């Protein structure tokens, strides 16, 4: 989610991934906890036997009907975590997320309200302005020609510097706003 | 103040004027139109003494 | 009726004589004096008619689309008051002698004795429209627009004028009333099938019939708002009107006539609504929604039963209101993002709730939901052609459903999900917004307590 | 307007065309007559053409 | 008013395989020649309150003592009456 | 819900709870800024295990890519803490 | 009530049994009918007295329309204007009256549906005859004019029916 | 607890003032007309039918039963 995607997938992440997939349906299929845990002690001692395999061939032919068997037998209704992109309260609460710019066209009687709130508000506003200037040109000088190779991003490198393109990242409604 | 916003507000009274004039137009064009008054099989009605017209 | 025409004319040198700053306050106050009077011509009889004078006269038919003619101008000012704010006092005194001079049309055109004068006035409305479309419209598309609303509606009419004509040289007049109680049978020969083409070819362009529907997304896309407003209200209408008219002259040919009518609209409700399914652009899904509304008043006055009359005058009325109300807030997000394309701006919810009711109501309204008048109309066409023949049933709820599907398409794309980030300027609704909304949608909540004022003269 | 709208006098003789055939259902059963009849005009005062086919 | 009382947690060193259905897991894991490392870390669902369990139709007849005492204390007195 | 407002005292003993019930290390060599990989001479698969253990026990999913690079106690918890928006 | 005319709208006597409480428990709806009355209907009756006196103290009256016979569409020319006015204005208000008769009837048969409940089926077929036979005379009258009706369409639907009746019975004579 | 927090929302100000004004307008022309249609029809009350009297010939508006409709 955070971290910046790469151009592919090596393959010890493609196994990894492969791991977690086949215990968390492995799961899924066996209920209780100790089952569970005797079948993946198992399936952990299965990955654990081609561990070093030196031929790259044989390790690709490999990861590829082990992708195929997890296809054959991956629970068609896997346990999902509520918040995850499959739960059952995965977006819920994205109908009470409010931009935090919604609040500059509030009515001034409604801002009389909560003053102190807004004063930290123009504060952080007015820190905004200038490290926006800032941050343009430690872009621009740190980028390689040609445009960037991967959207990750530089942290401060001065004192007062802030890190580039920090706005939208701070100034998250909330995981649950209401 | 008299004489003052008359010469701001004028043009609001022009289309109820309007209004007021259409009426008597209609009138006047119902006026030609008696050909039948109290001549219809339906409403062929006797004058009360003190009446000139059933309708106008 | 001059009690109503006369100050609609002088709304002309009361607009032009005004201050730079006072045009819009006085002609929405009069415009709704003039709505407030014309609405005593809803007091109609059960006998024959209003006939005013040899010129002039009403009908329950003609009532209810004059106060809602009547009605629409003080909408149209308020929707036109915030585009037309950065332009100069001449040009917005000849816009809204533009919308004057449209109502002044219409209400002529409504009443009118005559059929010549009533074809001259029909004629007539198209004038102010094409300038009101190409001048004030913002892309480069109107013109073109223009065009073809123009071309079309003329390659319809000018057949229709020899038709009339010919009549009068027959017949001896081509006064209502005079026709009514002096029609006779048309027998079936190819002259009155070329007469009755050329009476019905005309009024099935503006409706319009599904295959000649092109102009239309156009017309009504590339116009500004108070064009789209005037387009969908009764500009559709008049088509129907005509026909209404028209068909007591064309019997009993029209049994014969109607069946490649009956199914290009039968056909093209269900084209039209799938259409709608697929579509980027609000103003164009609404456009096609008028379209397949008017392809079921066109199977209704096809029929020619008095429960298929009835709810094609109720469902004129009601589709009149619902797509103003759509546009208006096609409009409201428009001049927001800028942009009308429905995908762009999502979740408009969150932001602004109130117009996520209107939105709701609008919806509600265009799906047909009991007891609105749309609805009302909507099952009085359905019963009359379910007479006419069972297996229409399987058309009109085919159109029920996908109707349902593209409205309720409509308001979530638009209103749910999660707002767009990078959009910052939807500033909260304002008032005159919110009473343009409301204006739109009580006039249908109240009119469904009082049907008979909007089921015309076969009640 | 929604008031005067309501308020409309009956000019479309709802309550009398009820009250006629009140009145006339009244009369007929009365009567014995066999209520609405079949015929709209009466048939003494039409000429039909004669066929003598 | 919510729940703010300074929760602390238990010890971690009360949690045992010994006694629970992960023993014999552990046993027949080490049949084979593996172990089972995150067994402590399932302990607690086997030890408190949740150590004894019942049967489901012990769960069926959950009242039915002190409802049958009461049917028959019902009936005993319905007789009593009625042979009167 | 009633959900207490948890702190980041709790996500770090909690967290180094499930750590110490990890029987593959020793819980007394353990530390908040102890490496997995050299620290404790853990392989990716006991990594892997791990980030499914914290997953499990705080009822809530890190995705492969983030989850693949945490590496230390701390950095987990603040992966947690970031995560739900804890204060302090 | 004396508000409408019980021959034109009729009901049976409405025979009602006696309550006959077979045991000594007190049934609730006796006491809370009675409560119902104290609490609810002597309120709403003295207001309603208040408002009948209010009423008797202003009195006036509103009178039933009296229309005219004319003579009808065979009595007039084929392009007299005038008198085939009058002929249609009076053959729409028949239409109307018509109409209302057909309400009438449909009225009856349906109180009598839900009066005789479970024993409708038998004791309504008076209503289903009358309703029967008045139908079939409207539908002989209006069935097919369509929108666009007038009472020379009417006539002439008159006219050709009577033909196909004439033919008919010729042909039942002669065979 | 003091963990009172501030809630993003749009501003709220327009549409209450808008439901306000409404409310207010409709209000300020519907309550005097439920009051005097209320005193209409208590005082006032409706006409009764009657038989048209011989030799008097009624005014048009006295062929209808609401004070307000005549
Ligand atoms: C059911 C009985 C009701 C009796 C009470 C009287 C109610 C009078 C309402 C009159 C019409 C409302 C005006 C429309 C604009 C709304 C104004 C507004 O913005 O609200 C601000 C106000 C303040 O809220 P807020 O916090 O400031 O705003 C926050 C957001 O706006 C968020 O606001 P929200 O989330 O709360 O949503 C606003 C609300 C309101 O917005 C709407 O959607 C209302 C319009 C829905 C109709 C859509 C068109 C379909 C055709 C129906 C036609 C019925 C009209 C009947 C005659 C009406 C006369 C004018 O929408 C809804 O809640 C969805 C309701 C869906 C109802 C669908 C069922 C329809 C048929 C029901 C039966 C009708 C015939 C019965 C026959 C048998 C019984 C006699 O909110 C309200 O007051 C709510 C309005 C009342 C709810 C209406 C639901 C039922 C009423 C139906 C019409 C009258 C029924 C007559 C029968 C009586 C017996
Ligand atoms: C310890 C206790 C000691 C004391 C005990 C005694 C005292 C207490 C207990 C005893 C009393 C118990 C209660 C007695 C009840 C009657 C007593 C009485 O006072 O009778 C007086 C009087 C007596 O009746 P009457 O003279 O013997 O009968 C003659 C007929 O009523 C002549 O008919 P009409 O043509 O006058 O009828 C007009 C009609 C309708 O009025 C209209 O047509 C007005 C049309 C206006 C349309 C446009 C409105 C404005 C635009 C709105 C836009 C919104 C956005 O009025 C109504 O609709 C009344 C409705 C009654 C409903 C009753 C329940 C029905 C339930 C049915 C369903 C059940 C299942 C659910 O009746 C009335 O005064 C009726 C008043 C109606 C007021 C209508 C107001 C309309 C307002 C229009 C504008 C609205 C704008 C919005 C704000 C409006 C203001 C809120
Ligand atoms: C915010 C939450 C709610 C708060 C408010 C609570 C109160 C709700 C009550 C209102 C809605 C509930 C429905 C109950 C209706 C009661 C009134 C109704 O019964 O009166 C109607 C009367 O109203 C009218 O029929 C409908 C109004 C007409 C609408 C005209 C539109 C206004 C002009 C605007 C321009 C036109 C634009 C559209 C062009 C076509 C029908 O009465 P009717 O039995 O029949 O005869 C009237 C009385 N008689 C017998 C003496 C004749
Ligand atoms: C494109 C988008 C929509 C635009 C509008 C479309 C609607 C227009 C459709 C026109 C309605 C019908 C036209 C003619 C109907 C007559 C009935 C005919 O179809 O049936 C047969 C007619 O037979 C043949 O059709 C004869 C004519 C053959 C030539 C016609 C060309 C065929 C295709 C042309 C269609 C192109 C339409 C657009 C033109 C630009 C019956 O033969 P018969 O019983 O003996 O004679 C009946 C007529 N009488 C009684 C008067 C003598
Ligand atoms: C949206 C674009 C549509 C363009 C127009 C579509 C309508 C076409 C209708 C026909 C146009 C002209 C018809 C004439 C107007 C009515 C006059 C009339 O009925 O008189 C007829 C005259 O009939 C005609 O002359 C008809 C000739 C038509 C010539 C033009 C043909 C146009 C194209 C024909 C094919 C398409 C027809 C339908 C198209 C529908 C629209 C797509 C009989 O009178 P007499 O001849 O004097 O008496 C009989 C004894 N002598
Ligand atoms: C129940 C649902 C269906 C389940 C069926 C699925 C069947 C899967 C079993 C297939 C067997 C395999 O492992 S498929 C064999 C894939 N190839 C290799 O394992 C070669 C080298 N191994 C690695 O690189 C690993 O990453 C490792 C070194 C272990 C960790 O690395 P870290 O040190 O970087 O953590």
């Amino acid at each position: 989610a955070f971290s910046a995607p790469a151009a592919y997938l090596t393959h010890q992440q493609k196994v990894l991934r492969l791991y977690k997939r086949a215990l968390r349906h492995l799961e899924s299929w066996c209920v209780h906890r100790d089952k569970y845990r005797y079948f993946a002690c198992l399936m952990r001692a299965r990955f654990d036997e081609h561990k070093n395999e030196k031929d790259m061939v044989k390790a690709t032919q490999l990861l590829r009907q082990a992708e195929e068997e997890f296809w054959y037998g991956q629970h068609p209704q896997p346990y999902i975590f509520p918040e995850s992109p499959g739960g059952t309260s995965y977006e819920r609460y994205e109908c009470y997320k409010v931009p935090e710019w919604c609040l500059d066209d509030w009515h001034p009687s409604e801002k009389a309200m909560y003053p102190d709130y807004f004063a930290k508000r123009e504060q952080w506003k007015r820190l905004r302005r200038e490290s926006w200037e800032r941050e343009v040109k430690q872009l621009q000088e740190e980028t390689p020609p040609g445009g960037p190779r991967t959207e990750a991003l530089p942290p401060a490198r001065k004192e007062g510097d802030l890190p580039p393109l920090w706005w939208h990242i701070v100034t998250r409604p909330r995981e649950r706003p209401m | 103040n008299v004489l003052q916003i008359v010469r701001d507000h004028w043009v609001h009274i022009l289309v109820p004027v309007g209004f007021v004039f259409g009426c008597y137009l209609d009138r006047r064009s119902d006026e030609k139109l008696t050909a039948f008054r109290n001549k219809s099989l339906l409403f062929k009605r006797e004058l009360r003494p003190n009446e000139e017209v059933t309708w106008k | 009726m001059l009690k109503i025409i006369i100050p609609t004319t002088m709304l002309l040198p009361m607009t032009w004589m005004s201050k730079h700053n006072m045009i819009w306050i006085n002609a929405t106050v009069h415009s709704l004096l003039i709505s407030l009077i014309s609405l005593s011509l809803l007091n109609q009889l059960g006998e024959n008619s209003l006939n005013f004078s040899l010129t002039f006269f009403s009908d329950s038919l003609s009532a209810p689309l004059l106060v809602l003619t009547t009605w629409l101008l003080p909408l149209m000012l308020m929707a036109s008051q915030s585009h037309l704010s950065k332009e100069t006092t001449t040009r917005k005194k000849l816009y809204i002698t533009m919308l004057i001079l449209l109502q002044l049309f219409l209400i002529m055109t409504f009443t009118a004795t005559e059929l010549i004068l009533f074809y001259i006035l029909f004629e007539a409305t198209l004038v102010p429209t094409l300038i009101i479309i190409t001048r004030w419209g913002n892309q480069t598309e109107r013109l073109n627009a223009g065009l073809y609303f123009l071309f079309y509606t003329l390659a319809g009419s000018l057949p229709l004028l020899v038709a009339l004509v010919y009549i009068q040289n027959t017949t001896g007049s081509l006064n209502f009333l005079i026709i009514h109680y002096w029609s006779h049978p048309l027998s079936n020969s190819w002259s009155n099938i070329f007469m009755w083409l050329a009476c019905i070819m005309a009024f099935m362009v503006k409706m319009p019939l599904y295959g000649l529907h092109l102009w239309l997304p156009k017309a009504h896309v590339e116009a500004p708002i108070a064009g789209s407003m005037v387009l969908a209200a009764v500009l559709l209408k008049l088509g129907g009107y005509g026909m209404m008219r028209i068909t007591t002259i064309l019997n009993p040919l029209t049994n014969y006539m109607a069946y490649p009518f009956l199914m290009l609209s039968m056909w093209g409700m269900i084209m039209t609504s799938s259409i709608c399914l697929r579509q980027t652009d609000l103003k164009s899904l609404i456009a096609y929604s008028s379209v397949s509304h008017m392809a079921l008043v066109i199977v209704a006055i096809m029929i020619q039963t008095p429960w298929s009359f009835m709810g094609a005058t109720a469902l004129m009325i009601a589709h009149g209101l619902t797509s103003s109300m759509l546009f208006c807030l096609a409009n409201t997000n428009y001049e927001r993002v800028h942009s009308r394309t429905m995908i762009l701006a999502r979740g408009l919810q969150t932001l602004l709730p109130l117009m996520a009711t209107w939105w709701l109501v609008a919806s509600l309204t265009n799906l047909a939901l009991p007891p609105s008048i749309n609805l009302i109309g909507e099952l009085f066409i359905i019963t009359a052609s379910f007479s006419w023949s069972n297996i229409t049933i399987i058309l009109m709820g085919m159109n029920m459903m996908i109707t349902a599907l593209y409205s309720l398409y409509m308001l979530i794309t638009t209103q749910r999900g999660k707002y767009t980030h990078h959009i910052n300027n939807i500033k909260p609704s304002f008032t005159r917004e919110n009473a343009l909304m409301a204006l739109h949608i009580l006039p249908l909540l109240l009119l469904t307590l009082n049907p008979k004022m909007i089921l015309g003269p076969l009640y | 307007g929604s008031t005067f709208v309501a308020y409309l006098p009956d000019y479309r003789m709802q309550e009398w065309a009820r009250r006629e055939a009140e009145r006339l259902v009244k009369y007929r059963e009365a009567n014995g007559l066999p209520l609405m009849e079949s015929n709209c005009f009466d048939p003494n005062k039409i000429q039909l053409p004669e066929d003598e086919d | 008013e919510h729940g703010h009382s300074k929760m602390e947690l238990p010890d971690y060193k009360q949690w045992k395989i010994e006694g629970t259905p992960l023993e014999t897991v552990q046993e027949k894991l080490a049949a084979r020649g593996l172990r089972d490392p995150w067994g402590r870390n399932e302990a607690w669902r086997y030890s408190g309150g949740f150590a004894n369990n019942v049967s489901f139709v012990g769960a069926l007849l959950k009242g039915f003592k002190w409802g049958f005492a009461a049917f028959v204390v019902a009936v005993g007195a319905e007789y009593y009456l009625e042979s009167q | 819900s009633d959900a207490p407002p948890l702190t980041l005292e709790a996500i770090k003993d909690r967290v180094l709870y499930v750590l110490k019930l990890y029987d593959k290390i020793d819980p007394e060599k353990l530390s908040v800024n102890s490496h997995f990989m050299k620290d404790l001479g853990l392989d990716s698969l006991d990594q892997v295990e791990i980030i499914m253990a914290m997953e499990d026990e705080f009822g809530f999913e890190i995705p492969d890519i983030d989850a693949e690079k945490l590496m230390c106690p701390q950095e987990i918890v603040d992966y947690i803490a970031d995560k739900k928006d804890v204060y302090e | 009530p004396d508000s409408w005319d019980k021959d034109v709208y009729p009901e049976p006597p409405r025979r009602t049994p006696a309550p006959a409480p077979q045991t000594s428990l007190p049934n609730p709806v006796t006491y809370l009918t009675k409560i119902f009355d104290l609490l609810v209907d002597r309120p709403v009756t003295l207001a309603r007295e208040f408002i009948e006196q209010q009423h008797a103290k202003n009195r006036y009256y509103y009178y039933h329309r009296e229309f005219r016979r004319v003579p009808d569409i065979t009595e007039c020319e084929e392009k007299d204007i005038l008198c085939m006015f009058e002929a249609e204005m009076q053959w729409r208000r028949d239409y109307k009256v018509d109409q209302e008769i057909v309400n009438i009837i449909q009225e009856r048969l349906k109180a009598c549906q839900q009066r005789e409940g479970e024993s409708y089926r038998q004791n309504c077929a008076k209503e289903l005859e009358q309703f029967t036979q008045v139908s079939k005379a409207f539908q002989d009258r209006y069935s097919d004019l369509g929108a666009h009706y007038s009472a020379r369409k009417c006539l002439a639907k008159q006219k050709q029916r009577m033909l196909a009746e004439r033919k008919a019975a010729k042909e039942a004579a002669a065979a | 607890h003091g963990k009172r927090l501030f809630i993003i929302k749009p501003s709220g100000f327009y549409d209450r003032r808008f439901l306000k004004l409404m409310r207010f307008y409709i209000l300020l022309t519907g309550i005097p007309v439920a009051i005097g249609i209320t005193l209409v029809n208590v005082f006032i009350g409706e006409a009764e039918l009657a038989d048209i009297p011989e030799g008097y010939v009624p005014e048009h508006w006295e062929y209808f039963k609401h004070p307000i409709s005549r």
